[PDB]
């Protein structure tokens, strides 16, 4: 992980994968591949709907 | 001063067969306070999961 | 007796989701102190940067 916080090998190649979208987050297998990054931001609070 | 939570409570899989004394065995909810980043890992399925 | 210093602070993109305690997650200023030419490097992009 570099200062940009990306999955990078020792040469400078950006690892690609299916982006995780939706609420709650989930991985869709029909989307175009996107670079996989690990943000430092925290997830927003969730309003309870199902118990 | 926050918006009230509009949630639905379902008592799924409830059985009355005189099971010892009154008690609970399961509780499922989708409510959690936000947290800070602790660790990151990748499972054998390739999906990146953070804790 | 130096000249007066003024600066505009931006607090945008700040969330209050009750994530436990209080802690600063980002800090930055553009007012760099004067520096001395340490060295220079050449990166693969073709540019030259003096540090």
């Amino acid at each position: 992980l570099d200062e940009n916080r990306n999955l990078v090998n020792m040469q400078g190649m950006q690892l690609t994968g299916y982006p995780a979208t939706g609420t709650p987050p989930t991985i869709q297998q029909g989307a175009n591949p996107a670079p996989i990054t690990i943000p430092n931001t925290l997830m927003a609070a969730k309003s309870t709907t199902t118990a | 001063g926050a918006t009230a939570a509009t949630f639905s409570l379902s008592f799924l899989n409830s059985m009355q067969q005189n099971t010892g004394a009154n008690n609970i065995v399961a509780t499922n909810q989708n409510g959690y306070k936000p947290g800070d980043l602790v660790s990151y890992q990748i499972n054998n399925d390739g999906t990146v999961v953070g804790n």
